[PDB]
C-alpha cells in the first residue's frame, strides 16, 4: 500500500501544489493509496523523519512534507518522482510492478 | 478587391450615420426637455 | 495583436459602435425626463384651474 | 437555597469561559469555533456525526472549514450558539442547567434583539429557573474594584469605552468603535505575504493567530523602531510550522498592533482607540474628568501586547492638559476580568434580587429582559 | 488616413475584416457550438502512446538548428552597487556593580537568566507567553531560553470515531414497508449513494409514518434531491427535523424547499448550512419573506450575508417561539 | 406635508430658472468672447460645454491669449490623453499667478457647466491678454 | 526622440511579449520556456548550447525537458530570467539595452525580493538607463479606456481582482487567487487519463495544453450540459495529434474550466473568481460598489474560453441586488492588452518624472524600487 | 439617528454615511403630536414602518426611529442634554420680557430654519406652548411654507432699502479704524 505523506497546512505554495502533483496522479491512474497528515499526528511525523535514509537530506531544517513510502519501503521525494515522471518509470519508482 | 473597398465605404457610413441620428434625436429632445421645463416652472409660480 | 494597423481599424470601428450606444442611452433616459415634466404640466394646470 | 451555586459565562468572540460564581477562576476557558466537513472528499475521522464544536474542532484542522458564531460581538448564527452553549453544559462543566441560575454578558451597543434571543433560547431550551444579561465593561470595573474610571475593553469582536462616576454610568459617551483581534490577524496575513509565506484557509488563520498571541508587541515609538529594525537583526525572531519549516518574521511584529493605533493602515477612517478614549473623556462633564484620568482600566485579550500601557499614556499625555495626571492601570489577570467580576457579581447579596424569574418571563415574554436588565 | 490605413492591410484580410463584420463571433449559437472543429478526419485507434512519443522523439532529431545571433556568456556590464558600512558605535564601558553580584550571574543558566532578563523589561528579547510567565511568580519557571525558537501548541488528540455502519437497501425497504421501531435514519458520511437511491428514499419517506428525523449530511446531494425532498414535505406530516448540511445543493434547490414550508405543520428544525456556493440574496429575500409566512418552524439555520435578511428571520424564530410560550401560558390559565 | 412640498416645489422652481437664465445668457456672451479671440487661428467653438471637453481648443486660446509658447499637446483618442492635455492648460494658468478653486481635470473632462463657466470667466477676469 | 522611446515587456507566467512603445501590438510573442537535453549524452553530446529557448524549445520537445523559470508569479530561477531576457534583448528585438528604458509588469502581492532582483538584473547585467515596474490590472485598466472599474488579471500563475475608483486605488480590497491555467492543464490531464488518453511529460504538456486552447468552452449551466452530454454526442469534438492519431475530447472539454467557478474539482479550499469579484467589491465604500457593478474588466489569456463572461455574469447577477444593472466588459484581444497598457503609460508625457535613473540607482541600491514604485 | 439606527443592527461610521443618514432623516422623520400614545400605537403594529433603498441596493427599514428623532427636540434629555426644551426656550423669553408686549408676542410666533421643515412640528409647538401659556390668550404659529430660505429672503430685502445706503461698513473706515470697526456698525 502506497503511503504519501502530506502536510495539510503549509505556509509556502510550493508544497501544496507538489502535494496536490501528487495526488492527482496517483488518483488518475487508479492507484490505491494511504493519505496520512503529518500536523495532525505527532506520531506519524516523527516516523516519517525517522524513515527516511540520511544520504539525502535537506541540510538545513526538517525535510519537507511530500514524500512517498511503500509500506515500509521508502520510495522517494518529489524529485525523484519527478525525474521518474519524466523517465516514464513510475510504476518501477512506486515499486508496484507494471 | 473594389468589392472590398464599397465594403468598408457601407460599415463607415452605417456607422457614422447610426451615430449621427441618435445625435439628432438626443439633441433635439434636449431642446423638447428644456421647452417643457421652461414653461412647466411658470405655470408653476402662478400656482405658487 | 497580428498588426499596429489592424488594432487601429479595429479601435476606430469599436469607438464608432460605444459613441453611438452611448448616444442612444442618453436620448432613452431624456425621453423618459421628458414624460415626467409633461407629467408635472398637466398636473399644475388642473391645480391651477 | 445556598447550595444552589448560578454560572458565570462570558461569550467572547474568540474564546467562551465558563466558571461556578465565587470562584477565582474560570473552569473552562475554550475557543468558539464550529467546524464542518470539507467538499473536497469524505473525512476520515468522524461518521455520523455532522460537526465539531470546541477544541475538538481545533484539532481537527486538516479536514474541517471553520466558522465563528460571534461576527463583531452580533451573534449571525443561532444554531451555532446552541451547539456551543450545549458543549459548555454538557462537556466541560458536567452540571444540568435545569438546575442553576445563569449570568451571562454582552457588549454596550447591541441589536435589541440580541437578549431577547438569548434570553429566550436559554429559558425554552435549558429550563433555567432564573437568568440575567450584563454589560462586560461594567463587569470590568467590578473585577479592578474600583466604583469610579473609564473602562476601554477590546476584545476578540469589538473594542468599547465607558466612563463610570460613582457607580452611575453615563450612556451618551459610550463609544464603540469595531476594531480587534480578528482585522489584526487579517492584517498580519497581508504584511506576511511579502516575505515570501502565504497563508490562506481558516488553519491558517488558527496558525496566524497563534503567531500573533507569541510574537506581537506595541513600539513605544513607530518611526525609531522602523529604524532599529533596518538597522539590524537584532528585534527578528523564528516561529516553527507544524509542517517543519521555520519562518522569520522581523520587522512586521511591531506593525501589527500598530494598527491599533494608526488605523489607516486597514484602510478605515476611525481614529485610534488613545483618540477614543480622549474623545469619550471630553464627551462627559467637566468635573469629573480630573478622576476620570486617574483611573484608565485597560482589559480584553488585545491588551495582552507588551509595551501597550506605557505607550497609551505617553498618547494620553500628549493629548491632555499638562496639569492633570494620568496613570493607566493594567491588571496582570486582565484576560479573565470580565468574568471576574461576574463571579463578584453574582457572590453579592442584593443581586439575588435583581434575577429573572421563570415566572416572570412566562407571563412578560422574552421582553422582560430591557425593564429588567440595563 | 483611413483609406491609407485600410490599403496598407492585405486584400484578403480587407474581405475577411468584412466577413467578420457580417458575422458579428457568434453570439446567436450556444457556447459549445461557436467554436470551430480542428479537422474533419474520423477517430481512429485506441491511442497507441509509444507511437506518439517515438514520432515526437524522431520530429525533435530531424531539426534545423536555429542558430542565435549573439551567445550568451553571463557577463555583467553595468557597475556593482556594493553597498555602503557604517562606522557603527565603538562603546565598551564596564558597569562593575558588586563582586558579590558579579559572580551571582556570571555562572547563572540561560533559563534562569530569561527571568532576570523579563523582570527589567526587554519584553523585545523573548516570546511573550514566556515573559509573562517570567512574572508570574517570584521563583524561576523560564525553562526555554531566550536564544530557542517558538513552538506552536499541539492541544489533545480525538480518538477516531467508527465508520457509519448504516446500510442502505436494508433502511430503504424497512422505510417502504412503514416499520414501527424504526424512527431515526441516518447517512451522514457515506460513500458514493446513487442519486436515484436518494430519489427513492426522497419517494420512500412520503408514506412513512414512524421516522422522525432525517439527515443527508456529507453525501454530496444535488437539486434533484432537493426537488424530491421538497415535494416529500407537503405530504409528510411525522417528521420533525430535516438536516441537509454540507452538500451541492444550488440556490434553487433550497428555494424549493423553503417553498413547500407553508404547506406543512409538521417540520420544526431544518438546516441548510455549509453549502458549497453562496445563495445570493434574491434567494435569501425570498426565502425570510415567505419564510415569515409560516408559523409551525422553530429552528433554522443558516448564516446570512446580508443584514436585513438576518433580521427578518431572528424575528420570524422570536415571533414562532413567542407563540408556543403563549399557546402554553393559555393552556395553563 | 403640504409644507413640505411646498418647499420642494419653490425649490424645484425659483431658484433652478433663476440660475438656468443667467448660465444661458453667461454662457452664450462667453461663446461670443472666445470665438471673436479665437479667430486669429483657424479655429471656431459651436458649443462651449463640448469644444473645451477635448482640451486642444483651451490650449490653442492660452497661445493666442499668452502669445506665448506652449507644450506639444499629447495626440491619442482615449481619456488618458485629455486629462493630460487639459492639465497642461491648468499647470500653465497655475503658473501666471491665476487662483482657482475645485478645478481638476477630470471636471472639465466629464463636462461640468458650473466649472467650465468659472474657468472662462476667471480667464476673462484675472488673466492679462497682454 | 529619446532613444525611439521605452521597451515594453510584459514577462507573463507562461508566455511573455515584447515590443516598442507607441505601438499597438508586440513585436515579440514566444513562451517563457527553458528546455535542457533530458538525460543523455548520446550522438557527439546531442542538445548542444543546452539552454533551448521559445520556439526552438519547442520544436524539439521530445528529446528535451521544458522547465518553466516562473511558477505561481514567483522566480524560482533567476539565471533563466536573465537568459530569457537576453534572448529578448539581442535574439528577437535585436536592440541594445544600454540606450532604451525598460518598463517591466508583476503580480500585485508578491515577495519584495522580486522587485529588488529585477532592479539588480536591469542595471548590473544589461546596464539599462531606466526602469519601472507596474501591475498587470492596472495597464488592463489602462487599455480598456476607463478610469473607472474593477480588473480581473488572470494569467497562467496568478489570479487578481483590484478596484480603482477615479484613478485612485484601494489597497485593503485587491486579492489574489492562486487558481490558474495551468491548475486546469493538471485537471484536463487528470480527467483525460480517466477517459484512456494518458498524458505525462513537458511535451504531453503543451499538447495537452494546445488541446484546452483549441477546445474548450464554459457551460451555462452544468447539470443540463451534464444531461445533454450523457444524453448525445452532438458537443463531441475530434482532434488530430501530430503524428495522425484522432482523439475524442467529449465529456472533457466543459468540465476543465468549470473548476474555475467550483475549485472543490481541483481539491482547492477557496472560492471561485465570481466570489472573489463580489467580495472584492463589497470590501469598498457603500456609494463607490454601483460603479465597480457597471464596468467589471477582463484580461488576461484565461478568459479566452468561450462564454465565460455570460456564465460569470449570470453568477454575479445571483449574487447582486436586483436594483442596479450588472455589464461585463470583455474585450478580444485582451490576451495582449496587459502589454498594450505598457504602450500607453511609457507614452505619457507626464511619465517621465517617474523613471528610475541610474543615478538614483548607484545612490540607494535595489530598495529605491520601493519608494519609487507604487 | 445614527446612535438609535445602531439598535436595528444597521451600522453607519463613516463621514460618508453620515450623509447618508442625514438623506434619511430629511425623507423619513415626523414629529408626533404625542408620544407616548405614537410609542403604543408603533410598538401594537406594523403599519408605521417605511422602507429605504440604500446606494448600493441594500433596503432597510426604520419603523419606530421615525418619530423617536425629532422628538429629540422637546426633550433634551434624550442627548443626555439637562437643557429644556424649544417650547419651554420659548416661553422662557417670552417670559423674561415686560407685562404689555407679551399679548402681541403670543400670537406673533415665527418658525425659522431647516430643521423646522420636519412635518407635523407647528402643531406641537403650538399644543405645547398653549399648555404652557394661561387660558385666556391665543397662541398663533406663523409658518411659512418657504421658510427654509427666509434668512436669505429678509436679507434680499435688507439691502433693497433706501436707509440701508447710510448703514454699510465702507473701506475707508475700515482702514481708519482697523477691524473693530464692526462692532459700532453692526448690531
Ligand atoms: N498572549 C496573548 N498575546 C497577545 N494577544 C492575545 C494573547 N492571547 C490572546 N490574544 C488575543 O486575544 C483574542 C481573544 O480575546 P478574548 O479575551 O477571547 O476576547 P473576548 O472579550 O471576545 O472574550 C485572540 O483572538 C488573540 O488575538
Ligand atoms: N484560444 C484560447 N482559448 C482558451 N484558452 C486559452 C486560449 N489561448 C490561451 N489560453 C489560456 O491562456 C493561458 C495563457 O495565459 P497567458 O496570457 O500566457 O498568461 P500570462 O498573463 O502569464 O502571460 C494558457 O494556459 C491557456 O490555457
Amino acid at each position: 500500500v502506497i503511503r504519501v505523506f502530506i502536510a495539510s497546512s503549509s505556509g509556502f505554495v510550493a508544497i501544496k501544489k507538489k502535494q496536490q502533483d501528487v495526488v492527482r496522479f496517483l488518483e488518475a491512474n487508479k492507484i490505491e493509496f494511504e493519505e496520512v497528515d503529518i500536523t495532525m499526528s505527532e506520531e506519524q511525523r516523527q516516523w516519517m523523519y525517522k524513515n527516511i535514509p540520511p544520504e539525502k537530506k535537506p541540510a538545513q531544517g526538517n525535510p519537507l512534507p511530500p514524500q512517498i513510502f511503500n509500506g515500509d519501503r521508502y520510495c522517494g521525494d518529489y524529485d525523484s518522482f519527478f525525474e521518474s515522471k519524466e523517465s516514464n518509470t513510475v510504476f518501477s519508482f512506486l515499486g508496484l510492478k507494471s | 478587391g473594389i468589392t472590398t473597398i464599397e465594403a468598408v465605404k457601407r460599415k463607415i457610413q452605417v456607422l457614422q450615420q447610426q451615430a449621427d441620428d441618435a445625435e439628432e434625436r438626443a439633441e433635439r429632445l434636449q431642446r423638447e426637455v428644456e421647452g417643457e421645463r421652461r414653461a412647466r416652472e411658470q405655470a408653476e409660480a402662478e400656482v405658487a | 495583436a497580428g498588426s499596429s494597423s489592424l488594432e487601429a481599424v479595429r479601435r476606430k470601428i469599436r469607438s464608432l459602435q460605444e459613441q453611438a450606444d452611448a448616444a442612444e442611452e442618453r436620448a432613452g433616459t431624456l425621453q423618459r425626463e421628458l414624460d415626467y415634466e409633461r407629467k408635472l404640466r398637466e398636473t399644475a394646470e388642473a391645480d391651477v384651474a | 437555597d445556598d447550595d444552589i451555586a448560578a454560572l458565570v459565562v462570558d461569550n467572547g468572540s474568540g474564546m467562551c469561559k465558563a466558571g461556578f460564581a465565587g470562584d477565582d477562576a474560570p473552569r473552562a476557558v475554550f475557543p468558539s469555533i464550529v467546524g464542518r466537513p470539507r467538499h473536497q472528499g469524505v473525512m476520515v475521522g468522524m461518521g455520523q456525526k455532522d460537526s465539531y464544536v470546541g477544541d475538538e474542532a481545533q484539532s481537527k484542522r486538516g479536514i474541517l472549514t471553520l466558522k465563528y458564531p460571534i461576527e463583531h460581538g452580533i451573534v449571525t448564527n443561532w444554531d451555532d450558539m446552541e451547539k456551543i452553549w450545549h458543549h459548555t453544559f454538557y462537556n466541560e462543566l458536567r452540571v444540568a442547567p435545569e438546575e442553576h441560575p445563569v449570568l451571562l454578558t454582552e457588549a454596550p451597543l447591541n441589536p435589541k434583539a440580541n437578549r431577547e434571543k438569548m434570553t429566550q433560547i436559554m429559558f425554552e431550551t435549558f429550563n433555567t429557573p432564573a437568568m440575567y444579561v450584563a454589560i462586560q465593561a461594567v463587569l470590568s470595573l467590578y473585577a479592578s474594584g474600583r466604583t469610579t474610571g473609564i473602562v476601554m475593553d477590546s476584545g476578540d469582536g469589538v473594542t468599547h469605552t465607558v466612563p463610570i462616576y460613582e457607580g452611575y454610568a453615563l450612556p451618551h459617551a459610550i463609544l464603540r468603535l469595531d476594531l480587534a483581534g480578528r482585522d489584526l490577524t487579517d492584517y498580519l496575513m497581508k504584511i506576511l505575504t511579502e516575505r515570501g509565506y502565504s497563508f490562506t484557509t481558516t488553519a491558517e488563520r488558527e496558525i496566524v493567530r497563534d503567531i500573533k498571541e507569541k510574537l506581537c508587541y506595541v513600539a513605544l515609538d513607530f518611526e525609531q523602531e522602523m529604524a532599529t529594525a533596518a538597522s539590524s537583526s537584532s528585534l527578528e525572531k523564528s516561529y516553527e510550522l507544524p509542517d517543519g519549516q521555520v519562518i522569520t518574521i522581523g520587522n512586521e511584529r511591531f506593525r501589527c498592533p500598530e494598527a491599533l493605533f494608526q488605523p489607516s493602515f486597514l484602510g478605515m477612517e476611525s481614529c485610534g482607540i488613545h483618540e477614543t478614549t480622549f474623545n469619550s473623556i471630553m464627551k462627559c462633564d467637566v468635573d469629573i474628568r480630573k478622576d476620570l484620568y486617574a483611573n484608565t482600566v485597560l482589559s480584553g485579550g488585545t491588551t495582552m501586547y507588551p509595551g501597550i500601557a506605557d505607550r497609551m499614556q505617553k498618547e494620553i499625555t500628549a493629548l491632555a492638559p499638562s496639569t492633570m495626571k494620568i496613570k493607566i492601570i493594567a491588571p496582570p489577570e486582565r484576560k479573565y476580568s470580565v468574568w471576574i467580576g461576574g463571579s463578584i457579581l453574582a457572590s453579592l447579596s442584593t443581586f439575588q434580587q435583581m434575577w429573572i424569574s421563570k415566572q416572570e418571563y412566562d407571563e412578560s415574554g422574552p421582553s422582560i429582559v430591557h425593564r429588567k436588565c440595563f | 488616413d483611413e483609406d491609407e490605413i485600410l490599403g496598407a492591410l492585405t486584400e484578403e484580410e480587407l474581405r475577411t475584416l468584412e466577413n467578420e463584420l457580417d458575422e458579428l463571433d457568434n453570439a446567436l449559437l450556444p457556447a459549445g457550438l461557436r467554436q470551430k472543429d480542428q479537422t474533419t478526419k474520423a477517430p481512429t485507434g485506441p491511442f497507441k502512446r509509444e507511437e506518439l512519443l517515438d514520432h515526437l522523439e524522431k520530429q525533435a532529431k530531424e531539426f534545423k538548428d536555429r542558430e542565435d545571433l549573439v551567445p550568451y556568456t553571463g557577463e555583467k556590464r553595468g557597475k556593482v552597487w556594493v553597498p555602503k558600512q557604517k562606522p557603527m558605535d565603538p562603546v565598551l564601558e564596564t558597569v562593575t556593580l558588586e563582586p558579590e553580584l558579579e559572580e551571582a550571574l556570571a555562572n547563572a543558566s540561560d533559563a534562569e537568566l530569561c527571568d532576570i532578563a523579563a523582570i527589567l523589561g526587554m519584553h523585545t528579547l523573548m516570546s511573550n507567553q514566556q515573559y509573562y510567565q517570567a512574572l508570574g511568580s517570584s521563583s524561576i519557571v523560564n525553562k526555554e531560553g531566550l536564544n530557542s525558537v517558538i513552538k506552536p501548541t499541539q492541544y489533545k488528540p480525538v480518538p477516531d470515531e467508527e465508520p457509519n455502519a448504516t446500510d442502505v437497501e436494508e433502511t430503504l425497504e424497512r422505510i417502504k414497508n412503514n416499520d414501527p421501531k424504526l424512527e431515526e435514519v441516518n447517512l451522514n458520511n457515506i460513500r458514493n449513494i446513487p442519486i436515484p437511491t436518494l430519489k427513492a428514499y426522497a419517494e420512500a419517506l412520503k408514506e412513512n409514518s414512524y421516522v422522525k428525523k432525517f439527515s443527508i449530511v456529507g453525501t454530496r446531494s444535488n437539486d434533484p434531491v432537493a426537488f424530491a425532498l421538497a415535494e416529500m414535505l407537503k405530504v409528510n406530516k411525522v417528521l420533525k427535523t430535516l438536516n441537509v448540511e454540507s452538500n451541492f445543493i444550488s440556490g434553487a434547490g433550497i428555494l424549493r424547499l423553503v417553498e413547500a414550508l407553508p404547506y406543512n405543520t409538521s417540520l420544526v428544525e431544518l438546516k441548510i448550512d455549509n453549502q458549497s456556493q453562496p445563495l445570493g440574496n434574491k434567494v435569501e429575500m425570498e426565502i425570510v419573506s415567505m419564510l415569515e409566512k409560516n408559523a409551525t418552524l422553530l429552528k433554522f439555520g443558516y448564516h446570512f450575508t446580508q443584514q436585513g435578511p438576518r433580521l427578518r428571520a431572528s424575528n420570524a424564530m422570536m415571533n414562532n417561539n413567542d407563540l408556543v410560550r403563549k399557546r402554553r401560558l393559555a393552556d395553563l390559565t | 406635508d403640504n409644507d413640505n412640498s411646498s418647499a420642494r416645489l419653490f425649490e424645484r422652481s425659483r431658484i433652478k430658472a433663476l440660475a438656468d437664465e443667467r448660465e444661458v445668457v453667461q454662457k452664450k456672451t462667453f461663446t461670443k468672447w472666445v470665438n471673436s479671440h479665437l479667430a486669429r487661428v483657424s479655429c471656431r467653438i459651436t458649443d462651449l460645454y463640448k469644444d473645451l471637453r477635448d482640451g486642444r481648443m483651451l490650449i490653442k486660446l492660452l497661445e493666442v491669449l499668452s502669445g506665448e509658447m506652449l507644450p506639444k499637446p499629447t495626440k491619442g483618442k482615449m481619456r488618458i490623453h485629455c486629462l493630460e492635455n487639459v492639465d497642461k492648460a491648468l499647470q500653465f494658468l497655475k503658473e501666471q499667478r491665476v487662483h482657482l478653486e475645485n478645478m481638476g481635470s477630470h471636471d472639465i473632462v466629464d463636462g461640468n457647466h458650473r466649472l467650465v463657466l468659472g474657468l472662462i470667466w476667471t480667464i476673462i477676469l484675472r488673466f492679462q491678454i497682454q
